[PDB]
RNA sequence: UCUAAGGGUCGGAACGAUCAACUU
RNA sequence: UUUGGUUCUAUUUUGUUGGUUUCUAGGACCAUCGUAAUGAUUAAUAGGGACGGUCGGGGGCAUCAGUAUUCAAUUGUCAGAGGUGAAAUUCUUGGAUUUAUUGAAGACUAACUACUGCGAAAGCAUUUGCCAAGGACGUUUUCAUUAAUCAAGAACGAAAGUUAGGGGAUCGAAGAUGAUCAGAUACCGUCGUAGUCUUAACCAUAAACUAUGCCGACUAGGGAUCGGGUGGUGUUUUUUUAAUGACCCACUCGGCACCUUACGAGAAAUCAAAGUCUUUGGGUUCUGGGGGGAGUAUGGUCGCAAGGCUGAAACUUAAAGGAAUUG
RNA sequence: GGAUAGUGGCCUACCAUGGUUUCAACGGGUAACGGGGAAUAAGGGUUCGAUUCCGGAGAGGGAGCCUGAGAAACGGCUACCA
């Protein structure tokens, strides 16, 4: 938890910085192959040993975010051409 | 199967004694060994582990939450996973007080572990 | 078995308390009250 | 252990010890099953064999 | 969910319509037994002739007054200060009465076990 | 039933290879009838996998999906990903394809 | 000034063979 | 009945004492042989599950469709377009108001739609598909007592309302102004915040209704719209034809949602129960005890908040209140 | 094991975690002495209890004692508080 950040700065803040916090570490899937062993060295970065390979990890959560849509939308246009 | 031990009724008859003989019937049949004969074959096999009337509730009820686990929004799916559940439990007891050990099974990895063969 | 309910209750502690056939006490003031609706008069009472 | 199988090594020696024993005894009375395949199967084959040595007729002829 | 008033509340539930009685619960040594004390003192007709799963033994023709309703009751005490009192259930002292008690010995009637000074449970009460 | 349903009968008869090396042996040795190679399983460990038996004598139905799951398929749960069903069963591995 | 607890290497629930200490 | 199965306890005599191992049976123990209809209530118009048929605006998730709304780019021209009781505020030689191609955005699912289908309940109407469910039916399939209602505890719970981000068409709290009034902080315009949608998380209230607890009985008639039985007849599939098939008609039953009239119930109204029982009676969960003071005071808990949940007493009044009938 | 006139955690020590509870523990309240029995009962019940008789407990509060067969005493002491 926070409290890490001890009783100092209020609440709402802690809250948030906990939201992104528990999320700042421990992923959790194979963007290559194997098991849960990636993360996010800082920001952008996020490599994984069960391959020993780095993925372009999102921010405070190496999970792309809006690239959900992109996941679709992007590769989705790949539909046309060639269906 | 044993629930379907009587898919015999379909093409053999007659529910089913034979395994005793009371309000009996009228057709060929070669007695207890006519039953047993292929009645033992039946499920291409046998069983007994424990215990059908649950080995089914726990199943439908088991896969029953795969969706729950992924979907997770079909709250109108929890509202039953509770019920197929409270059921899967309600059984136990009449075995937790009789047929199945005295804890596990009668408690089992229930909630949860896809069991078991 | 079960079940106790309302109406008249045990806890008491009012203002004469002794359910007294009176209550002795000195005559603080002479406040002649005043009648309520319908009827009407100077209802001479005492505090 | 990595939790607290202990509280003073005399006690790992303990549970290891006792435990082991008790378990060994549990097999030492699960042998009962042996008792109950023997003292029953004996009279299974003995009810068959007694059904044979009390009605051995068509056994000398048959076909 | 309670074989007693179940069926006595069908005889009861019947003769008030007026008729020739009908089916009932399933049988019960007790059902049949009241559906005896009844006949044996009068009121009902002839306990009847079914036989099924437990549905066996009887239907049972009506006949007569039998007014009104067999008594079902759902407690059970008895004897001396008792019986006489729960004889307040009755439709009036001067005869009439009949309180089909359960008597330690015998499923008996207000008097039928007033008999050999008996007592016990209070199974019911007729007319 | 489906292949994700055929391999469940498979794990009751037949010859579960369980491997990725022992997979290679299964093949080269000479026994690997099919070959169940998961999607996850890296390219080379797939293209050379291929080559191995496409050399030997066997047909290989590229797997369904998850490796971590492709095992739960064949019970284990230990994320297998390249089986070599070696012996017959009560399944249509002779009709896995057309 | 006493009592008790808590250890390492060699040999079969073993004993102690032996070795060394803080501390509660 | 039977050393083979051991294993005791101490009695009787041996003179007395004690200690012995012989018995010697008397328990319990595993075996062995022999006896005997040699051991298992029914299959609840109770409940669970099997199965196969299917139905449904049931649930999740994707994705389709549509018209419009308001808005744009370019339009055609040309003098008013609003807007109600009647006006006004405004828009307007800025190209509005009225059409002209096209696309843009989020709501929303018209019409058919009813006599209603489905859901625990709230609530559920575009397309296709994937995901797991559900009753009723059909058999006696499989079990055999597993059940019935429940203080505790919990899962879902409309709308507003909170948290954070996405957008943001429409309408639209607050807020403005325009009329209207003696007075208008409104009701009638018109802008417009929030909100309305959304995702992860809270909130747990509602005229949350059918103002009617759950389970099982029994008590009486007809009609009409969902699964199963038969005669099938009615018109067409299947076609050169029959038949079958599809709808479809008639008699049944099941269970559904509902309607129309006796005994019996009620204060009435009304009630297929709100029925049965003098005035017990089938089993249970729950709440009420004149109005107010009040769902307030205090306490504890829940919550971010708004609030929820629990919840008094003092005092104060004799009426408040249902239904009916007439003015 | 120590005490007791004598059981027993009665008290000591040493050792073990136990014993109660929604079938209501625990805690709070009593303008609470209990039971005889009292009052108004169609019945079913409400309500009452320190006048007598039983059993208890106390002589201002509170301990501790000598006396003895018998008392933690009232019409006996001892100290404290009053």
């Amino acid at each position: 938890i926070t409290g890490k950040y001890g009783v100092r700065y209020g609440s709402s803040l802690r809250r948030q910085v906990k939201k992104l916090e528990i999320q700042q570490h421990a992923r959790y899937d194979c963007s290559f192959c194997g098991k849960k062993t990636v993360k996010r060295g800082a920001a952008g970065i996020w490599t994984c040993s069960c391959c020993k390979k780095t993925v372009a990890g999102g921010a405070y959560t190496v999970s792309t975010a809006a690239a959900a849509t992109v996941r679709s939308t992007i590769r989705r246009l790949r539909e046309m051409v060639e269906a | 199967e044993q629930i379907v031990k009587y898919a015999r009724k379909g093409l053999t008859p007659s529910q089913i004694g034979v395994l005793l003989r009371d309000a009996h019937g009228v057709t060929q049949a070669r007695v207890i060994t006519g039953n047993k004969i292929m009645r033992i074959l039946k499920s291409n096999g046998l069983a007994p582990e424990i215990p059908e009337d649950l080995y089914y509730l726990i199943k439908k009820a088991v896969s029953v939450r795969k969706h729950l686990e992924r979907n997770r929004k079909d709250k109108d799916a929890k509202f039953r996973l509770i019920l197929i559940e409270s059921r899967i439990h309600r059984l136990a007891r009449y075995y937790r007080t009789v047929a199945v050990l005295p804890p596990n099974w009668k408690y089992e990895s229930a909630t949860a572990s896809a069991l078991v063969n | 078995n079960n079940y106790k309910k309302r109406l008249l209750g045990t806890a008491f502690k009012s203002s004469p308390f002794g359910g007294s056939s009176h209550a002795k006490g000195i005559v603080l003031e002479k406040l002649g009250i005043e009648s309520k609706q319908p009827n009407s008069a100077i209802r001479k009472c005492v505090r | 252990s990595k939790g607290n199988a202990f509280k003073h090594k005399r006690a790992l020696v303990e549970h290891i010890i006792q435990a082991k024993a008790d378990a060994q005894r549990e097999k030492a009375l699960n042998e009962e099953a042996e008792a109950r395949r023997l003292k029953n199967r004996a009279a299974r084959d003995r009810r068959a064999q007694r059904v044979a040595e009390k009605r051995d007729a068509l056994l000398k002829e048959d076909a | 969910s309670s074989v007693l008033a179940d069926a006595l509340n069908a005889i009861n539930n019947a003769e008030k319509t007026g008729k020739r009685q009908v089916l009932i619960r399933p049988s019960s040594k007790v059902i049949i037994k009241f559906l005896q004390v009844m006949q044996k003192h009068g009121y009902i007709g002839e306990f009847e002739y079914i036989d099924d799963h437990r549905s066996g033994k009887i239907v049972v023709q009506l006949n007569g007054r039998l007014n009104k309703c067999g008594v079902i009751s759902p407690r059970f005490n008895v004897k001396i200060g008792d019986i006489e009192k729960w004889t307040a259930n009755l439709l009036p002292a001067r005869q009439f009465g009949y309180v089909i008690l359960t008597t330690s010995a015998g499923i008996m009637d207000h008097e039928e076990a007033r008999r050999k000074h008996v007592s016990g449970k209070i199974l019911g009460f007729v007319y | 039933e489906s292949i994700n349903q055929k391999l469940a009968l498979v794990i009751k008869s037949g010859k579960y290879t369980l491997g990725y090396k022992s997979t290679v042996k299964s093949l080269r040795q000479g026994k690997s009838k099919l070959i169940i190679i998961a999607a996850n399983t890296p390219v080379l460990r797939k293209s050379e996998l291929e080559y191995y038996a496409m050399l030997s004598k066997t047909k290989v139905y590229y797997f369904q999906g998850g490796n971590n799951e492709l095992g739960t398929a064949v019970g284990k749960l230990f994320r297998v990903g390249v089986v070599s069903i070696l012996e017959a069963g009560d399944s249509d591995i002779l009709t896995t394809l057309a």
